[PDB]
RNA sequence: CGGGGGGAACCUGGGGAACUGAAACAUCUCAGUACCCAGAGGAGAGGAAAGAGAAAUCGACUCCCUGAGUAGCGGCGAGCG
RNA sequence: GCUGUUGGGAAGCAGCGCCAGAGAGGGUGAAAGCCCCGUAGGCGAAAGGUGGGGGGAUAGGUGAGGGUACCCGAGUACCCCGUGGUUCGUGGAGCCAUGGGGGAAUCUGGGCGGACCACCGCCUAAGGCUAAGUACUCCGGGUGACCGAUAGCGCACCAGUACCGUGAGGGAAAGGUGAAAAGAACCCCGGGAGGGGAGUGAAAUAGAGCCUGAAACCGUGGGCUUACAAGCAGUCACGGCCCCGCAAGGGGUUGUGGCGUGCCUAUUGAAGCAUGAGCCGGCGACUCACGGUCGUGGGCGAGCUUAAGCCGUUGAGGCGGAGGCGUAGGGAAACCGAGUCCGAACAGGGCGCAAGCGGGCCGCACGCGGCCCGCAAAGUCCGCGGCCGUGGACCCGAAACCGGG
RNA sequence: AGCUGGGGCUAGGAGUGAAAAGCUAACCGAGCCCGGAGAUAGCUGGUUCUCCCCGAAAUGACUUUAGGGUCAGCCUCAGGC
RNA sequence: GGGAUGACCCCAGGCGGUAGGGGAGCGUUCCCGAUGCCGAUGAAGGCCGACCCGCGAGGGCGGCUGGAGGUAAGGGAAGUG
RNA sequence: GACCCGGUGAAAUUGAACUGGCCGUGAAGAUGCGGCCUACCCGUGGCAGGACGAAAAGACCCCGUGGAGCUUUACUGCAGC
């Protein structure tokens, strides 16, 4: 491939807009020829502008935080042995955030549908019917953290 | 990767030299030929999956 | 420099798997001394559009 | 101080332009134009007399400077560019081949 | 023996606005910013835990990246962080 | 690295050579590796600085048991009142500082872990010092998809000057002969200026505030054409005169005829007797950073991707998984989970999920495995573009507010 | 209660004033300079090359709103049906 | 629809336009391309043209001036008309 | 003084001008449209009805959630007592 031969492919469209001249966008310079749009307006996200905006909302979301902040609580990240079996042996933490679900993400909980392989799990939690599909011979070291 | 070798050639107005671990992409599309030795064939060898 | 998140919004509405933005109706904070129980009772939660467009714009990064 | 270039009071030849080939000396050295004279590029200059005194004035006058580039150093042979060697007590200005 | 002044920015300390923003405005914002003063130097400051805060944890201070626009603060407004 | 050749001038072009750890660059009458200065590579300090990087030499530091309970920083801790600091704006308000008042103890002490109390822990206040990593750039150097004299610093120039103001302070304009002064002897008109000759030069309409030297503007000469016509000045049509070419055809001018309400702006509406512009030249306004949201060119995709920093180069890239998105949705939450939330309810209902393949090939089970495929299940990363947020955020403009003088 | 030279003092929410908001260096209902500072300006003005396709609105609701805005209506582009 | 993908052919409609949306292009400065290539048998700029190409922005070629620089295809940036 | 000669030699203003009258018409008051009327070309001294003549981005009026000075038994603070 010579040097002077790559140039993008069909589509990097340099071609910005340029404010303008007689023909395109122009004088006014596109959108605009009003007034009040200048400098900026004043949101809009928010605005509106005089009357309430949808803040005539209401926060239900009970409990936003004391002073202090959050309080230090242990995070489950839930992993369907759908994706589990993937692979085979004795799956267990860090060997599934290694993986490419789960990491650092605290506790690991395996659920979700998929059929259970027939092998050793180990986790910090299951669900009800994810400890029955480990029925077709597998396993259940709970607890752990220790 | 010698030295020797690239102290040599360099001041050619036809050559362009580089040690191994230096091997880019525009080097090698702005020359028309490209020279390597099997010391370097490998590094490259070393980054390319 | 990175955009804010508006706790304003991040405090009264809990955004959806599909995208929907959902908040509580609104009326029962005090307003009753006599409404039907229909009315009293018909609140939980609700849709919003080309409103919720604007509001997930205000929580940006907490995706 | 610095400002120095190859030649001096001595025989040069010159490679130039209006005098190619031309052979001469003791150029007068400048070097603040870093030119030299040689006995070529000499021009008529035009005279009303700066003062009565050497009442009249001619056309036929003096040398020209001429950049010191123009010109190449020779001696016990012919042009060759400058070599310098160390004497073994001095370092004077000695000629591939050749010597000063 | 020393001190005194000068020094572009940089630095620490002592004081410290307003226009603005909140589509009026006073808490809030601008901002401990602009500026005034004192001091120090090639830097200054900080510095060896009466610390952090949940980890059978770390182990001076400063500096960078993340953590995180998080936790929280807010006429729970603007916005701050 | 010489020669020849064109030329005012070679370095161009030509012939035949040469060096290279040097073919970066600049100059020399034009374009040069070998003419000059340099460049690669390599040397150099009597003197003054700097300097554990390497050596030394010092100051300084080298214990267990058991007893005693002597000592461990006071107007301090601590509590209350007034405040500041922190993300904390009175808040359930702790922690760290402290102006006021009251006011201890010495490890059987005292502070802290966000009111407070009890547990369990953490730490030793009221004395001081301490390199490095970090910040800045008056100064020197090296680089530039930085400027090129209305630009770039206010100043390329004898500029913080000239000028302005009482003063604080404000603040300009102005660069280029030629290779070489060879800067025009001398003669002629003139008081000079300035010219005409002569002379220099490749060029003098390069002749000196001199390279190039546009436009507005002012003239001289010529061609067509105008004193019975009247107009946004042009345009369409014929005709006359002049000019090109052999011709067809074309160029200049304009005598009649026909048709014709400047440009911009702002407006329901402008030739408008609404705004702006004397004319020309030059400067003059939708950008950039970081986020966000779509779209799009690619890479990889149950995944994608690094940041700081480290090693390399000195226009060479690598490494670096801290971290971020994505793979589960619900709930205010505890929490549960393809479910979940309200509910007594397997009633209901609100959020939720339920992803293959158009399909070539082929191991060559009368089985499609699964390689492959779009780019998805489905996402990410980088590039590009549109719009959005924060920034002065398209450019120019207030009356004013505040600080120090 | 005169006029006048020389030497001095008082200034920016301050001075001075036989009082007019007079005078404070040729425009004083708050001096001038430099700075915050590119204050803000929902207002006015200006916004520069060419061609091709489509082509509005001047309505409604709310608005310390009424010559400004948010959502809808109407325009355009991509994809789908 | 031809489809010999000939992006050229017949067939059929359409092609006023402000605010605006969309799509193609012209030119300016600079970078790679460049130790290249043009250039004193003349660079850039300037002054002319009744000629050539393009719908247009322009791009050519020619005469004069000018006297030392200029820079293809193909791409990349932006103080770009 | 004005007028004329020799000397010297400005200004505001200015889209460009080849710049007439009447009835009409037109964004309601056109040298510029229509119809008609009048009218050879160029100056000089005078007059001031028109060029909605010049100058000053109306000082009146309204608008802007503009600004300042001033008032009070407007609000909220502060000095002082
Ligand atoms: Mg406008
Ligand atoms: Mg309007
Ligand atoms: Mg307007
Ligand atoms: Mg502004
Ligand atoms: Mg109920
Ligand atoms: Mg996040
Ligand atoms: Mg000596
Ligand atoms: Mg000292
Ligand atoms: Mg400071
Ligand atoms: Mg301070
Ligand atoms: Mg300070
Ligand atoms: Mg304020
Ligand atoms: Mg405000
Ligand atoms: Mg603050
Ligand atoms: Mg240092
Ligand atoms: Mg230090
Ligand atoms: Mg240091
Ligand atoms: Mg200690
Ligand atoms: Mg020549
Ligand atoms: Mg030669
Ligand atoms: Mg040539
Ligand atoms: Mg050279
Ligand atoms: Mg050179
Ligand atoms: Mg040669
Ligand atoms: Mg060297
Ligand atoms: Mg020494
Ligand atoms: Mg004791
Ligand atoms: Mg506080
Ligand atoms: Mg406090
Ligand atoms: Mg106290
Ligand atoms: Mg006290
Ligand atoms: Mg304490
Ligand atoms: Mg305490
Ligand atoms: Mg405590
Ligand atoms: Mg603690
Ligand atoms: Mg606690
Ligand atoms: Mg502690
Ligand atoms: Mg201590
Ligand atoms: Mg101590
Ligand atoms: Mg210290
Ligand atoms: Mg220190
Ligand atoms: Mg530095
Ligand atoms: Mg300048
Ligand atoms: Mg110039
Ligand atoms: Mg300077
Ligand atoms: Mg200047
Ligand atoms: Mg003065
Ligand atoms: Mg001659
Ligand atoms: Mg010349
Ligand atoms: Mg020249
Ligand atoms: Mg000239
Ligand atoms: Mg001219
Ligand atoms: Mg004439
Ligand atoms: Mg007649
Ligand atoms: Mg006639
Ligand atoms: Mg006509
Ligand atoms: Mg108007
Ligand atoms: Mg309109
Ligand atoms: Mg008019
Ligand atoms: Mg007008
Ligand atoms: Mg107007
Ligand atoms: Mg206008
Ligand atoms: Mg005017
Ligand atoms: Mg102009
Ligand atoms: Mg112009
Ligand atoms: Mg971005
Ligand atoms: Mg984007
Ligand atoms: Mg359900
Ligand atoms: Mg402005
Ligand atoms: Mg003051
Ligand atoms: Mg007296
Ligand atoms: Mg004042
Ligand atoms: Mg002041
Ligand atoms: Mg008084
Ligand atoms: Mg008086
Ligand atoms: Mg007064
Ligand atoms: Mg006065
Ligand atoms: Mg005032
Ligand atoms: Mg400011
Ligand atoms: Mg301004
Ligand atoms: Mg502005
Ligand atoms: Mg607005
Ligand atoms: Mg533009
Ligand atoms: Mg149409
Ligand atoms: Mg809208
Ligand atoms: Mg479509
Ligand atoms: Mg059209
Ligand atoms: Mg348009
Ligand atoms: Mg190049
Ligand atoms: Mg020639
Ligand atoms: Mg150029
Ligand atoms: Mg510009
Ligand atoms: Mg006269
Ligand atoms: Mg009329
Ligand atoms: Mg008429
Ligand atoms: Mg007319
Ligand atoms: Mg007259
Ligand atoms: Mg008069
Ligand atoms: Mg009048």
């Amino acid at each position: 491939d010579l040097r002077p031969n790559p140039g993008a492919n069909k589509r990097r469209k340099r071609v910005g807009r340029g404010p303008g001249s007689g023909h395109g966008k122009t004088a006014t310079r596109g959108h605009k020829g009003q007034k009040s749009r200048s400098g900026g307006l004043k949101d809009p996200r928010r605005f509106e502008g005089g009357r309430s905006t949808t803040l005539m909302r209401l926060p239900k979301r009970g409990m936003q935080g004391q002073v202090p902040g959050e309080i230090k609580r242990p995070r489950y990240q839930g992993v369907n042995l759908k994706d589990l079996a993937r692979f085979e042996g004795e799956v267990t933490p860090e060997l599934l955030v290694r993986a490419g679900l789960l990491k650092k993400g605290y506790r690991l909980k395996i659920l979700g549908e998929g059929e259970a392989k027939p092998l050793k799990v180990v986790a910090h939690a299951f669900s009800k019917s994810a400890l029955e599909k480990l029925k077709a011979a597998g396993g259940e070291p709970v607890l752990l953290e220790a | 990767g010698n030295e020797l070798v690239r102290r040599a050639a360099r001041n050619l107005p036809w050559v362009v030299t580089l040690a191994p671990e230096g091997l880019n992409v525009y080097d090698i599309v702005r020359t028309e030929r490209l020279v390597m030795d099997l010391d370097a064939w490998e590094v490259f060898q070393n980054r390319i999956g | 420099p990175k955009m804010k998140t508006h706790k304003g919004a991040k405090k009264r509405v809990k955004i959806t798997a599909s995208g929907k933005v959902v908040a509580m109706k609104t009326g029962k904070r005090h307003l009753n001394w006599q409404k039907s129980g229909k009315e009293i009772r018909q609140k939980g939660r609700k849709f919003v559009l080309a409103k919720p467009e604007a509001e997930r714009i205000k929580l940006l990064l907490p995706y | 101080r610095v400002k120095m270039h190859v030649k001096k009071g001595d025989t040069v030849l010159v490679a130039s332009g209006k005098y190619k080939g031309r052979v001469g000396k003791v150029k007068e050295v400048l070097p603040k134009k870093y030119a030299v004279i040689v006995e070529g590029v000499n021009i008529v200059k035009k005279a009303v007399r700066v003062s009565p005194k050497y009442p009249q004035g001619g056309f036929i006058e003096k040398e020209a400077p001429l950049h010191a580039s123009k010109v190449r150093p020779i001696c016990p042979a012919c042009g060759k560019p400058t070599r310098v060697r160390k004497k073994f007590l001095e370092n004077g200005k000695k000629i591939r081949v050749c010597a000063k």
